[PDB]
RNA sequence: GGAUAGUGGCCUACCAUGGUUUCAACGGGUAACGGGGAAUAAGGGUUCGAUUCCGGAGAGGGAGCCUGAGAAACGGCUACCA
RNA sequence: CCAACGGGGCCUUUUUUACUUUGAAAAAAUUAGAGUGUUCAAAGCAGGCGUGCUCGAAUAUAUUAGCAUGGAAUAAUAGAAUAGGACGU
C-alpha cells in the first residue's frame, strides 16, 4: 500500500538517516522483541509500514492479562472484535448457563487476519476510547 | 420424563421458567406490584388515627340476628372514609362526634370477620384513652 | 476525601498488635517513616502495652521527652514513630537493648540482646541502580540509600550494616541451602531452609522451604528475608526457632511438662 | 434416540430381578458397562457374565443371584467435590453401612469407599444396594 | 494538533462507515446507596441490610471560582431560582 | 514374622478446552471453637505462683472469578486423500 497516504509525513521518531553519509542500503528501521516468548514477524522487520501503535515497531509495550478468542468482524480500519465464551454456575440449580463477551482490539499491519481465526491478544495502556488490547500471535484455524 | 429439561447447561430455562409461575402465588404478587401503597386506607402501617363523623348499627347477616354498633371515620392523613366497629358492649357511649379515634385492622389481614358486612376495623382509643381502661373503670375520660 | 486522613479507628487497627475491644474508639495512628502502616509498631504500643513500663498516653510522653529511647543509635520524640522488622531499640537507663522480630504466632516478641549485637542491623536489598552522575547505589527495606556497594551485590540479597556510619559491611547471596526468615502472609514468623525457586515470568516467583523437621511449604519471594547459612544465623534467634508445632502438641508440652 | 446406553442396561436388570428371572439379555454393550458390571460382581451383586461379538456393539447375557434390590444411574452426570460425597450417600443408600454409590474419576470407575482411601473425586454415575 | 499532572473522541480539522442485540440490547419501575453481615433453617432454600467497620455521594436547588501539596470546600466567596 | 490397604521403579514391539486434587489468597468485628471459678451467667481477654518469677491472647470456615500444581476416566476439539504428508542423517 501507498505508505504515505495522509497529509503529514509519517517516519518513525527519533530515527535518523543522514543524506551526508549515503550508504546503499536499506533505509534505517528500529524495531524491538515484546518479550514473553512471542517472536517478532519477519514482515515488521523488513516491512515498510509505519503504525505507531504496533507492538513490535511501535511506543506500545505489553504487560498484564494475556486471552484468547475467534475473530468476528475486521471491518474497521486497523482494528478487529473477537468473541470470548465460557459458562456460568448457577447454586441453586446446580447447572451451568453460556455467556458471552465482545472484545474489540487492534490488530498490526504485521499480521493477516480472517474472520473465523483464532487470535492471541495481550493488554496494554488505553490506546482508544473503547480499545485495550493489541494482537499479539495468530493461528490460522 | 417429567417435562422438564434435566441437561447440565440448561440453568437459563429453569431459572426463567420459575420467574414467570411465581406470579400465581397470591401474596408474592402483592409485593412486587406494591399494592399496598397505592390503594387500601392504611398505606401500609399497623394503624391509623381518623376522626368521627357519624354513629351506625349494622344489622348482622343471617342466621345471626344483632344491630352491631360502628362509625363513620375519616383518616387524617388521606382524607380516605371508613367503618370501623367498637368492641364491649356499652362503650359507645364513650365516643362521640369529632372525637379523635385511633384504628387497627380487625385481625383477618383485610378480610370483613364473623357476622359483620364490610367492616374491616375496630376502635383502640378514643381522645388518647384506651376503652379496655374505660371499660373496666380504671381511667376516666375528659370531655371536649 | 478531599485529602488525607489523620485518624484511625480501633477495630480497623491490624490485628498483631492485640488491642482490646472496649478501651477506646480510636487507635494510635503511625506516622509516615521507615516502615508501612500495616506492619509497624508504634512505640506508644511498644512502651504501654508489651513492657508496662507506662499507664497511660500521658505517661509515655513525659519519657519520650526526657530523651531515654532511641532507635538505630538516634534519638525519637515522636509518641507514633514507627518501629518495625530488625529495628534495633536501646533504653539506656535500665541498660537494656531489643531486636523486633517475629513469634511464630505471627507477633513482635520482646526479645533482648546482648550490648554487641546492638551493634548492627541487617537489610534487604529492594533495588540497585545509578544515581546522577553515575555514582551506584542500593536501596534497602527500611528505605536506605547506600553509596557505592560491592559490584556483585543484586536484588534479594542480604546486607550487613553498621548503625554508626551507617556503612556495608558483609553481605551474603540469595542461594539453595541459605537460611531464610518468612516476613509475611500465612507462614509469617516460620524458619527454614531454601530448597528451590520457580521462576514465573510475568508473575510471581515461588520458593520452596523446608524447616529442621522437614516439614515443607512454598511462599511468595517477596515475603522471604535471607539471614545467614545453613545452621549459622547472623542473629540471635528468638525462643523456640521458629519451628511451628500443631495444636495437639502444644496442648500436651504445656499441660504435661509446665502444667507439671 | 438412544440417549444413554447405561440407563437401559440397568433398567433391564431391574425388570428381571423384580420378576424373579435368573438371567437378562442387553443390548448394545459399552466400556463404561462392563467397567459398571466387574464393580457390582466384586461385592457380589451379580453371578458371572459374558459378551457376544457381532461386528456392531455386541451383546451382554448377565446370571443373576437374588440379591440385588435396586441398581439406578443418575442423569446429568453432576460434578462432585470431595466434601460433597458425604451428601449424596445420605440421600441416595438405605443405610450407613451398606451400599455403594459409584464415580468416575481420572484415577479410574469405582465406589465412593475406595475413592476416600485413594482420596480422589470426579463426577457421579450411578449407586448399588 | 490543542488541552491536561498524565493516557484516551477529552476537544478541533480532515477522512472512513462503523458499534450493540432473543446468550434480551434499548426503554420503563424500585416505598434501590453497595459490601462485611441479620432472622428462620434436617438438607436444599426464602426474606432483610437507613444504622457502631470499609467504599461512595451531599450540605435549600443549579452554575462558577479564589487560596493551597491537597477543595470544584459551603461553620470560603460570587450570581441566579425559592 | 504375617495380613490388608496405599505408592514408586523396570521388563514385556512401549493441538485446544471442560472437570477434579493440592497450595498461596479472601481486613477486623460477627459465626463455629480451645484455654481461664467475671461469686454463677450474658460477657471480657484475662490471669497464675513465692509473699520477684511466669503461661497466654489458639484453630476452623469463607460460593464464584483470577494465580500455581498433580491426574488423564468422562465429554468435546485437531491431524496424511486434486499427499502439498513423515523421516532425509
Amino acid at each position: 500500500l501507498t505508505v504515505q497516504s495522509e497529509r503529514a509525513f509519517q517516519k518513525q521518531p527519533h530515527i535518523f538517516n543522514n543524506p551526508k553519509v549515503k550508504t546503499s542500503k536499506r533505509t534505517k528501521r528500529w524495531y524491538k522483541n515484546a518479550g514473553l516468548g512471542f517472536k517478532t514477524p519477519k514482515t515488521a522487520i523488513e516491512g515498510s509500514y509505519i503504525d505507531k501503535k504496533c507492538p513490535f515497531t511501535g511506543l506500545v509495550s505489553i504487560r498484564g492479562k494475556i486471552l484468547t478468542g475467534t475473530v468476528v468482524s475486521t471491518k474497521m480500519h486497523r482494528t478487529i472484535v473477537i468473541r470470548r465464551a465460557y459458562l456460568h454456575y448457577i447454586p441453586k440449580y446446580n447447572r451451568y448457563e453460556k455467556r458471552h463477551k465482545n472484545v474489540p482490539v487492534h490488530v498490526s499491519p504485521a499480521f493477516r487476519v480472517q474472520v473465523g481465526d483464532i487470535v492471541t491478544v495481550g493488554q496494554c495502556r488505553p490506546i482508544s476510547k473503547t480499545v485495550r488490547f493489541n494482537v499479539v500471535k495468530v493461528s490460522a484455524a | 420424563g417429567k417435562g422438564k429439561p434435566r441437561g447440565l447447561n440448561s440453568a437459563r430455562k429453569l431459572r426463567v421458567h420459575r420467574r414467570n409461575n411465581r406470579w400465581a402465588e397470591n401474596n408474592y404478587k402483592k409485593r412486587l406490584l406494591g399494592t399496598a401503597f397505592k390503594s387500601s386506607p392504611f398505606g401500609g402501617s399497623s394503624h391509623a388515627k381518623g376522626i368521627v363523623l357519624e354513629k351506625l348499627g349494622i344489622e348482622s347477616k343471617q342466621p345471626n340476628s344483632a344491630i352491631r354498633k360502628c362509625v363513620r371515620v375519616q383518616l387524617i392523613k388521606n382524607g380516605k372514609k371508613v367503618t370501623a366497629f367498637v368492641p364491649n358492649d356499652g362503650c359507645l357511649n364513650f365516643v362521640d362526634e369529632n372525637d379523635e379515634v385511633l384504628l387497627a385492622g380487625f385481625g383477618r389481614k383485610g378480610k370483613a370477620k364473623g357476622d359483620i358486612p364490610g367492616v374491616r376495623f375496630k376502635v383502640v382509643k378514643v381522645s388518647g384513652v384506651s376503652l379496655l381502661a374505660l371499660w373496666k373503670e380504671k381511667k376516666e375520660k375528659p370531655r371536649s | 476525601a478531599r485529602g488525607p486522613k489523620k485518624h484511625l479507628k480501633r477495630l480497623a487497627a491490624p490485628h498483631h498488635w492485640l488491642l482490646d475491644k472496649l478501651s477506646g474508639c480510636y487507635a494510635p495512628r503511625p506516622s509516615a517513616g521507615p516502615h508501612k502502616l500495616r506492619e509497624s509498631l508504634p512505640l506508644i504500643v511498644f512502651l504501654r502495652n508489651r513492657l508496662k513500663y507506662a499507664l497511660n498516653g500521658r505517661e509515655v510522653k513525659a519519657i519520650l521527652m526526657q530523651r531515654h529511647v532511641k532507635v538505630d543509635g538516634k534519638v525519637r520524640t515522636d509518641t507514633t514513630y514507627p518501629a518495625g522488622f530488625m529495628d534495633v531499640i536501646t533504653l539506656d537507663a535500665t541498660n537494656e537493648n531489643f531486636r523486633l522480630v517475629y513469634d511464630v504466632k505471627g507477633r513482635f516478641a520482646v526479645h533482648r540482646i546482648t550490648d554487641e549485637e546492638a551493634s548492627y542491623k541487617l537489610g534487604k536489598v529492594k533495588k540497585v541502580q545509578l544515581g546522577k552522575k553515575g555514582v551506584p547505589y542500593v536501596v534497602t527495606h527500611d528505605g536506605r540509600t547506600i553509596r557505592y556497594p560491592d559490584p556483585n551485590i543484586k536484588v534479594n540479597d542480604t546486607v550487613k550494616i553498621d548503625l554508626a556510619s551507617g556503612k556495608i559491611t558483609d553481605f551474603i547471596k540469595f542461594d539453595a541451602g541459605k537460611l531464610v526468615y518468612v516476613t509475611g502472609g500465612r507462614n509469617l514468623g516460620r524458619i527454614g531452609t531454601i530448597v528451590h525457586k520457580e521462576r514465573h515470568d510475568g508473575g510471581f516467583d515461588l520458593v520452596h522451604i523446608k524447616d529442621s523437621l522437614d516439614n515443607t511449604f512454598v511462599t511468595r519471594l517477596n515475603n522471604v528475608f535471607v539471614i545467614g547459612e545453613q545452621g549459622k544465623p547472623y542473629i540471635s534467634l528468638p525462643k523456640g526457632k521458629g519451628i511451628k508445632l500443631s495444636i495437639a502438641e502444644e496442648r500436651d508440652r504445656r499441660r504435661a511438662q509446665q502444667g507439671l | 434416540t438412544r440417549s444413554s446406553v447405561l440407563a437401559d442396561a440397568l433398567n433391564a436388570i431391574n425388570n428381571a430381578e423384580k420378576t424373579g428371572k435368573r438371567q437378562v439379555l442387553i443390548r448394545p454393550s459399552s466400556k463404561v458397562i462392563i467397567k459398571f458390571l466387574q464393580v457390582m460382581q466384586k461385592h457380589g451383586y451379580i453371578g458371572e457374565f459374558e459378551y457376544i461379538d457381532d461386528h456392531r456393539s455386541g451383546k451382554i447375557v448377565v446370571q443373576l443371584n437374588g440379591r440385588l434390590n435396586k441398581c439406578g444411574v443418575i442423569s446429568p452426570r453432576f460434578n462432585v467435590k470431595i466434601g460433597d460425597i458425604e451428601k449424596w450417600t445420605a440421600n441416595l443408600l438405605p443405610a450407613r453401612q451398606f451400599g455403594y454409590v459409584i464415580l468416575t474419576t481420572s484415577a479410574g470407575i469405582m465406589d465412593h469407599e475406595e475413592a476416600r482411601r485413594k482420596h480422589v473425586s470426579g463426577k457421579i454415575l450411578g449407586f448399588v444396594y
